[PDB]
C-alpha cells in the first residue's frame, strides 16, 4: 500500500548498447484536504 | 348546593322527587323551593301566560337541591325568589380587575398587569359565577407563590420553571399547574388533555371540572 494505484499498461524501456531509458506513471495516494458543512437548525414537536 | 334539570314533555311533579331522591314521598317540600303554584308543571307555554312567574312549563328549568338542605328552611326561602341567581350567589361576585384581556396575556409573572375596570355607568366592573373563577383562576396562576401581604404559600413557582424544554421540564409544568388547579376546593380535579411544544415555546390546555 505505498502506491495507490499504476497503470500496468504504461511502462515504455528503451535499451541502447550499455544505456537503457525508462518511463512509467503512478498514482500516488490521495489527500482529503478540505471538508465543508451546511448545518441547519429546525423547529421540532414533542406532544403528549 | 344544588343540581339542575328541566320540564319534560308531560312529565309530573312526582316522577322529579321519585327519580332523584328515592322516596316520592318529597315532592311537597320540592315544590316550595321551585316557588311553584298548585299546577306546578303545566305543559303548555299560553296556560303559563297565566302568571308567569308562579308556575313551570315544558322546556322550564327546575332547581333540585342536595337532600341535606332539603329540609332547611332558609334553603327553601332563598330558593323560591332567587331562581337564577343561585349560581351566581353559590360560585361568588366580587370587582372585574381583567381590564385589558389582551394585555396581561403579553407579561405574565410580571406584576403590575391587572387594573380595575368599568361597566355600566359610573361603578366599577364586577364578574359573576363562571367568570369569576375564570378572573380568579388566571390570576391566581400567575401569582407567585409567596408574593401576597397574607394568607403566603399562595400562587405558583410558573415564574420558577423556565428551563431547556426538555418533557421532564414539560412534565414538572403540568404538575405545578394541575397543584395550582386543583388548590381551590371548588374545583374537583384537574387533568391535562394536551401538552405540545414549538422550539421555545410551551403549549397546553387542562380540563377542569367545576362543581355543578
Amino acid at each position: 500500500n505505498e502506491i495507490q494505484d499504476f497503470p500496468a499498461e504504461d511502462v515504455q524501456v528503451i535499451v541502447e548498447g550499455n544505456e537503457a531509458r525508462i518511463s512509467m506513471t503512478v498514482y500516488p495516494i490521495r489527500s482529503f484536504k478540505k471538508i465543508s458543512v451546511s448545518l441547519v437548525y429546525k423547529q421540532q414537536t414533542l406532544q403528549a | 348546593r344544588f343540581k339542575k334539570h328541566v320540564v319534560q314533555h308531560e312529565e309530573t311533579m312526582q316522577a322529579i322527587a321519585q327519580r332523584y331522591y328515592g322516596d316520592v314521598s318529597y315532592w311537597i317540600d320540592l315544590v316550595e323551593h321551585n316557588n311553584l303554584k298548585y299546577p306546578y308543571l303545566v305543559e303548555t307555554d299560553e296556560e303559563k301566560m297565566k302568571d308567569p312567574e308562579r308556575l313551570a312549563s315544558t322546556g322550564d328549568t327546575l332547581i333540585i337541591p342536595i337532600e341535606s338542605d332539603l329540609t332547611d328552611v332558609s334553603a327553601k326561602e332563598i330558593n323560591s325568589r332567587d331562581k337564577d341567581v343561585l349560581v351566581e350567589l353559590a360560585l361568588g361576585r366580587d370587582l372585574n380587575i381583567t381590564a385589558d384581556e389582551k394585555y396581561f396575556n403579553e407579561h405574565g409573572t410580571s406584576d403590575n398587569i391587572l387594573a380595575f375596570s368599568t361597566n355600566g355607568n359610573g361603578d366599577l366592573d364586577t364578574v359573576k359565577g363562571i367568570d369569576n373563577m375564570k378572573q380568579q383562576l388566571q390570576a391566581r396562576l400567575l401569582t407567585p407563590r409567596g408574593s401576597l401581604m397574607l394568607h403566603p404559600n399562595y400562587g405558583s413557582d410558573l415564574h420558577n420553571l423556565f428551563g431547556l424544554n426538555i418533557p421532564e421540564q414539560a412534565t414538572l409544568i403540568e404538575m405545578e399547574v394541575l397543584r395550582t388547579l386543583t388548590s381551590d376546593n371548588r374545583v374537583k380535579s384537574a387533568n391535562l388533555i394536551d401538552w405540545k411544544i414549538q422550539g421555545n415555546v410551551y403549549s397546553g390546555q387542562f380540563s377542569v371540572e367545576i362543581k355543578s
